[PDB]
RNA sequence: AGCGAAUGAACUUUAAAUAUGUAAGAAGCCCUUGUUACUUAACUGAACGUGGGCAUUCGAAUGUAUCGACACUAGUGGGCCAUUUUUGGUAAGCAGAACUGGCGAUGCGGGAUGAACCGAACGCGGGGUUAAGGUGCCGGAGUGGACGCUCAUCAGACUGGCGCUCAAGCGU
């Protein structure tokens, strides 16, 4: 949805003189900014946990950026999907060198294959599969095989759309 | 119970007794007695109609009509109100009479020590 | 007769805000901040930041 | 020009001020929570029909 | 308070330069403009000033 | 939610959501004492006479280009659609209630004509920016970008026609 943003939001219920000192629940939230964190967080925070945003407060949203987003990595993420008939549970594998940009591909592929909506799709866990063979998707296994090389055939030239008529037929051998 | 007229009576309504029973557009309400009688009081009741109130006249015998306590804040805050004036004219400060409509939180710091926060999934499997 | 922009006009500006003119001298939107060695971030709030 | 001397280091300080407390409770192993806004902008942005 | 914002007409905003959001409404949460966007008003504010 | 508390939706420490009546001082407050045509065993209450102090938070918020009473004067008494809540029946539609919004008495932008529905409500002009809806052509504006799926012997179109298939289709 967007550039979204890994997001480490605390969040405590109201402090009382019968009950001082709450547990400070933390959760990993993927959202575009932190308006959208802070309620996801609560939409969880109300069903896991029951309190709520009258009775609690946000202790700390914190922007988690990947460590290393130069290197290319394999991603494993479990997913709760509500469909008509009900909630299932799916685990798909992603090639990104960013935790984000995996789950912007998760939501592109269940948008495209499943027609699932950003409300309708509950991220368990999103793990890195840091050892080969982990990877259990056959299109993700042929990317990691031994000594990859593949040609480019029928490369369409990016011609200009405002370059209406040419004298020479293309090529696509580039 | 006994009943004076001019007083602000609360209905509630119940199935006991089918005597005298008022609609459920009465069902739960307030309004002020005019006439008393051997078992019914009449009450008048004010009733919305598209921009526009008209009072109605109601008669309610006793097992369903009780005095409302909406008023006793009124007597409650006069009296307190009172009260500390008079304490700070006798004290020669100023103090806070008015209702606040409670103003937002101030800035404040929680402590990570013995306070670890955990971290939690979408669904909770254990 | 004819309402003037203080943002756009400066005269407008000095006659509403004096200031306007020695806060455009003294740079006081370009200030710099405090000197000295800033501290690093404790490693409790970086092991806090990637948990599971 | 001395009210405009004194809030302008008036609004500087207190951002300041803040940044400082969210500093220093980071690194004493704590969360400062800024406190809630006071005021608020509203907009009408749908039309006066239904 | 009070009175410095009653003094104050309310203030007639043009049109936003760059638009509004594809569906403006709908709720900032679902990708619209309605509800509470907090401190991200201050770029509508400066696309309606 | 808990019942590592008792007890058993009818369990409850706590407590939603959601709507709807009543009160927020000066036309006010409290208490003490006499009278009355009333009332009750009895100032038990009610009314008429008491006293005090509170006009520099006079007792929440916000709005306030104002409201009440009296008197006088024209046009009207359709129904329909939709929503929320509720009851009953049928093979399925459907039938009975209250609710606001509109139409009658409404122009404009979209919506393939209309109508419904979405936007937005109207003095005469110039400039700028948008809403709903759109950017292959008719038609103003992208044969825009990222990821996948689909070849249908009359696909499909957030299709009207032409037409389109690494889309001009579908989801983000």
């Amino acid at each position: 949805m967007g550039r979204l943003q890994e997001y480490q939001v605390i969040g405590r219920h109201l402090p009382t003189e019968a009950n001082p000192n709450p547990a400070l629940y933390r959760m990993r939230i993927f959202a575009p900014n932190e308006v959208v964190a802070k309620s996801r967080f609560w939409y969880f925070l109300r069903g896991l946990k029951k309190v709520k945003k009258a009775t609690g407060e946000i202790v700390s949203v914190n922007v988690i950026s990947e460590k290393h987003p130069l290197k290319v990595k394999n991603f494993g993420i479990w997913l709760r999907y509500d469909s008509r008939s009900g909630t299932h549970n799916m685990y798909k594998e992603y090639r990104e060198t960013s935790r984000v940009a995996a789950v912007e591909a998760m939501y592109a592929d269940m948008a495209a294959r499943h027609r699932a909506r950003f409300r309708s799709i509950h991220i368990l866990k999103v793990v890195e599969l840091e050892k080969t063979e982990d990877v259990k998707r056959p299109y993700i296994k042929q990317l990691v095989a031994k000594n990859l090389s593949f040609p480019l055939p029928h490369r369409v030239p990016k011609i200009s759309t405002k370059k209406i008529f040419s004298a020479k037929r293309p090529s696509t051998f580039s | 119970r006994t009943y004076r007229v001019g007083d602000i009576v609360d209905i509630k309504v119940n199935g006991a007794v089918q005597k005298g029973m008022p609609h459920k557009f009465y069902h739960g309400k307030t309004g002020v007695v005019y006439n008393v009688t051997k078992s019914a009081v009449g009450v008048i009741v004010y009733k919305r109609v598209k921009h526009r109130y008209i009072e109605k006249r109601i008669n309610v015998r006793i097992e369903h009509v009780k005095p409302s306590r909406s008023r006793e804040d009124f007597l409650r805050r006069v009296k307190e109100n009172a009260e500390l004036k008079k304490k700070a004219k006798a004290e020669g400060v100023p103090v806070q009479l008015k209702r606040q409509p409670a103003m937002p939180r101030e800035a404040h710091t929680v402590s990570i020590a013995d306070n670890k926060p955990v971290t939690l999934a979408p669904v909770a499997y254990e | 007769v004819q309402k003037k922009n203080p943002l756009r006009n400066k005269q407008i500006m000095l006659r509403l805000n004096p200031y306007a003119s020695t806060f455009a001298k003294e740079k006081l939107g370009e200030v710099k901040a405090e000197e000295g060695k800033p501290p690093k971030v404790p490693a409790s709030f970086k092991e806090l930041l990637h948990e599971a | 020009f001395k009210r405009a001397e004194k809030y302008v280091k008036e609004y500087r300080e207190q951002e300041r001020e803040k940044i400082r407390l969210a500093r220093i409770a980071k690194q004493q192993g704590s969360f400062h929570i800024p406190a809630e806004a006071k005021l608020v902008f509203v907009i009408r942005i749908k039309g006066i029909n239904k | 308070f009070k009175q410095a914002a009653n003094f104050l007409w309310p203030f007639k905003l043009s049109n936003p330069n760059g638009g509004f959001r594809p569906r403006k409404f709908k709720h900032f949460i679902e990708g619209g403009d309605l509800g509470n966007r907090e401190e991200h008003i201050n770029a509508l504010i400066r696309a309606m000033n």
